[PDB]
């Protein structure tokens, strides 16, 4: 298992070590319960150098990345912004989502996940070639997330006054380079914050001071409790290559306009959405209990026949208060479902796939 | 983090003889720091007899639900209601308000045989 620099810092802050997809990480620091509150009430943080930055160049980067990616580059009109999009293969299932950053017409940078690492970089340089990007995978970063509602003002404690003139007021979903912070409006808990990437020999002492500035440090046990509260999709879970986005709650990223942009997978996912394709949507267990991975979901239709869906990601909700998942399913589902847990069926309400937005409770 | 005057079992319980010769059951602050934060618990039902070993009571986290073992054999007398409400006394009161049920063992020769404070320290220490 490899580790990143941070290991040290996660030990003197009392982290319970794990190997996840081969990296040891913090699963907590004590109690991922009081994790998800800071994260949600005041500011917590999250080691996320595992993941991938890769910086893209030249003057066919952005043709590349329309015909790369199944949203649309060209929406980002403004330096520094940034959108989520995943990346199809030809049959139109999800390779990976990730989220890019236009700098200039010749720069942008995308950020993948640690577990798809290796897949994403092959595909990537496979499909780049003919368009002669350069393509430099920055190994060389480390990269912290702070969220929460109080996470921006913690950290900009420890911004010099350029760092804090480049990010003054910036919106969701822009990323800076201001020295030599990286610092973007992104994240995965449906709370405001920062992701600050520097580099690797700079990321033990920053994340001391932020310590020190008042942000918890939160593991993975949190990480993924705040992440399907605000209803994000884990990759391996809500999709992966066999699972067409349009069933993933993607199709929200899909830019269909303009039609004449072609993108791996598009024509493959105009036929799937012209046959219809399942859907993810929400399930809450308000009964005793947790609901976990890969149950089965099944509901009863209008005429007397029984339909079955999945889940793909169950957790215990600490800001409901309820067991929360999100699954699979047949088109078609009306408000409630069964779920199968240990010999026992335990009826769920039916949702969106989401439960929390601005620390509260989406009923 | 091993109350000096507590009895304890391998299964990572503890053991306190009360006045009237019954004992209360609960895991220890080894036992809690691996099952991270108790989001529910399912208790045994009063008047219950169990033998050692059998799995009697459920502790759910987040990450996992994970079984409790009788440590003794004998007759459920009490369980823990306050953990219907506030399971993360497992976690912040191990051998205080999360205590999990009390029984009235029926076998002198099993409690002969649970570990010391001492003998326990060195279940952990290997």
């Amino acid at each position: 298992a490899q580790q990143t620099p941070l290991y040290e810092q996660h030990t003197l802050c009392g982290a319970r070590m794990v190997d996840f997809h081969g990296w040891m990480m913090p699963l907590h620091y004590g109690s991922q319960i009081d994790e998800h509150h800071a994260v949600r009430t005041d500011a917590g943080m999250f080691d996320v150098s595992h993941m991938t930055i890769v910086d893209l160049r030249g003057s066919r980067t952005r043709e590349f990345l329309r015909y790369l990616l199944a949203n649309d580059v060209a929406k980002l009109t403004k330096s520094g912004k940034a959108l989520y999009s995943g990346m199809l293969n030809a049959s139109g299932g999800v390779i990976d989502n990730l989220i890019v950053y236009y700098f200039t017409e010749d720069f942008f940078r995308l950020v993948v996940n640690s577990a798809t690492r290796e897949k994403d970089l092959s595909w990537i340089t496979q499909h780049a070639e003919p368009f002669g990007i350069e393509i430099t995978v920055r190994d060389d970063l480390s990269m912290i997330a702070v969220q929460g509602p109080n996470a921006q003002a913690k950290a900009a404690t420890l911004f010099n006054d350029a760092q804090r003139q480049a990010v003054e007021g910036m919106k969701p979903f822009f990323g800076v380079q201001a020295g030599d912070l990286f610092i973007a409006t992104t994240g995965y808990t449906g709370e405001a914050g920062y992701e600050i990437a520097l580099p690797n020999e700079k990321a033990a002492d920053f994340w001391r001071a932020l310590v020190e500035a008042g942000v918890k440090p939160c593991g993975l046990g949190a990480r993924d409790t705040l992440r399907l509260e605000a209803g994000m999709n884990l990759y391996g879970q809500e999709m992966d290559e066999t699972i067409s986005p349009l069933a993933a709650n993607m199709g929200w990223t899909i830019a269909w306009e303009p039609a004449d942009r072609d993108f791996i997978g598009r024509e493959a996912l105009e036929v799937q959405r012209e046959h219809g394709t399942e859907k993810l949507v929400g399930l809450v267990m308000t009964e005793k209990g947790v609901l976990r991975n890969e149950l089965p979901v099944r509901f009863t239709d209008a005429q007397g026949n029984q339909h079955e869906g999945i889940i793909t990601s169950g957790t215990f909700s600490p800001t409901l208060g309820y067991s929360i998942a999100l699954a699979r399913v047949p088109e078609g589902i009306g408000e409630t479902a069964i779920v199968q847990i240990r010999n026992r069926e335990m009826p769920v309400k039916v949702t969106k796939p989401v439960f929390v937005r601005n620390g509260k409770a989406v009923a | 983090n091993v109350p000096a005057e507590l009895k304890y079992s391998k299964e990572h319980e503890w053991l306190r003889k009360e006045a009237d010769g019954t004992y209360t059951v609960g895991i220890t602050e080894h036992a809690q720091e691996l099952l991270g934060d108790m989001v529910f618990v399912d208790l045994p039902e009063v008047g219950a007899t169990v033998s050692a070993g059998d799995d009697c009571a459920v502790a759910e986290s987040v990450k996992a639900a994970s079984d409790i073992y009788a440590p003794v054999s004998g007759e459920i007398v009490a369980v823990n209601d306050a953990l219907s409400d506030s399971p993360e006394l497992v976690n912040s009161e191990p051998y205080a308000g999360g205590w999990i049920f009390k029984i009235k063992a029926s076998d002198e020769s099993e409690l002969e045989s649970l570990l010391d404070a001492t003998a326990y320290e060195a279940l952990l220490e290997d």
